[PDB]
């Protein structure tokens, strides 16, 4: 779903 | 009239909404007119000394009360822990207080970085009988040293010298993946806040990647973002106070948890101020260091970096009017040649 700053940085998956 | 949106990054707890905070001070109302109020103050008293309290049986080797005759005081404070709308009777500020004078406590907390614990613990905890008045009204530093998660973003608009500024903060936001890049439409300059002194700890998301080094991890990847090459970034190297605490006190080297800072010198250009300890300057150079390495490896932005100490107004007042000045000249660098 929504994801936070550094997921976006770093390309983490949402979980 | 100008206007600058300034778009404060940097990892959770490194200072971004503290920096808000002294910008309302030093340029609107300040806490005065959803802000911090006395409630959060408490809050927090109560997260930092349950959180200490918690620890003690979980940490390796654990540590246990110096005194037994506190165990009630434990057993109260765990109890109350998770207590929805916590009323704050008056034997939590006894038992929280007494808690604190307990060696075995204060040696858990000074084992804080093997934990999660709030930067503002120690500092309450110390009056813990001037909040516990009912005529308390917290001082701005008080608020300022006050952690309140952010919900949504954190912004301040004000006018310096006919010039607006919009900042803001992005920490309590979330957004789809393809539309964060959106958050930076229109942006003077990325100002990146770093806690220097938390390189011995490591980030509340995993409870493994250290704080630093995901400081790090995150300014590289704005760095590098080719959709954000013409944006320069100002970097606080934040928290200096606590980094010249830390250092000064030995007890958690910066070669345990960097290595190559055993074979960093501090530079030449450095401007150590007058009476500061050898040690700690090496420190905050290796820390600026650490980023400019990223910053020269790879456009049409620089990387300006500052010292701060973002709960001290005198120290953000002197860094900000120098971003206002680096902030009304980086038009300047786009008519520069080569
Ligand atoms: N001693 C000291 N504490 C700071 C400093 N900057 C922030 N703190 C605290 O660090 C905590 C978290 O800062 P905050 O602005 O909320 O971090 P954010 O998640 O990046 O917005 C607050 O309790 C602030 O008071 C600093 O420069 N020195
Ligand atoms: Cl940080």
């Amino acid at each position: 779903x929504l994801i936070t700053f550094r997921q976006w940085a770093f390309n983490l998956p949402c979980g | 009239r100008a206007t600058h949106r300034l778009l404060l990054l940097g990892a959770g707890e490194s200072g971004k909404s503290t920096i808000v905070k002294q910008m309302r001070i030093l340029h609107v109302n300040g806490f005065n007119g959803k802000a911090t109020k006395v409630q959060d103050i408490k809050n927090n008293l109560k997260e930092a000394i349950e959180t200490i309290v918690a620890a003690m049986s979980n940490l390796v080797p654990p540590v246990e009360l110096a005194n037994p005759e506190n165990q009630f005081r434990v057993d109260y404070i765990l109890s109350v822990m998770n207590v929805p709308d916590f009323d704050f009777p008056p034997e939590f500020y006894e038992h929280a207080k007494a808690l604190w004078e307990d060696e075995g406590v204060r040696a858990c907390y000074e084992r804080s970085n093997e934990y999660q614990l709030i930067d503002c613990a120690q500092y309450f905890l110390d009056k813990i009988d001037v909040i516990k008045q009912a005529d308390y009204v917290p001082s701005d530093q008080d608020l300022l040293r006050c952690r309140v998660l952010t919900s949504g973003i954190f912004e301040t608009k004000f006018q310096v010298d006919k010039v607006n500024f919009h900042m803001f903060d992005v920490g309590g936001q979330r957004d789809e993946r393809r539309k964060w890049i959106q958050c930076f439409n229109d942006v003077t300059a990325i100002i990146f806040v770093v806690a220097s002194s938390s390189y011995n700890m490591v980030i509340r998301e995993d409870n493994q990647t250290n704080r630093l080094q995901e400081a790090l991890n995150l300014f590289k990847s704005i760095w590098n973002n080719r959709w954000l090459r013409t944006i320069s970034v100002i970097l606080f190297l934040n928290k200096q106070d606590l980094l010249a605490e830390k250092v000064l006190a030995g007890k958690s080297k910066i070669e345990d948890y960097f290595p190559e800072f055993a074979r960093y010198t501090t530079p030449e250009d450095a401007t150590p101020e007058p009476g500061e300890d050898p040690r700690v300057t090496r420190a905050k150079y290796f820390i600026r260091d650490e980023f400019l390495r990223i910053s020269t490896a790879s456009g049409r932005h620089y990387c300006y970096p500052h010292f701060t100490c973002a709960v001290d107004t005198e120290n953000i007042r002197r860094v900000f009017n120098d971003c206002r000045d680096i902030i009304q000249r980086m038009h300047l660098r786009q008519y520069e040649l080569l």
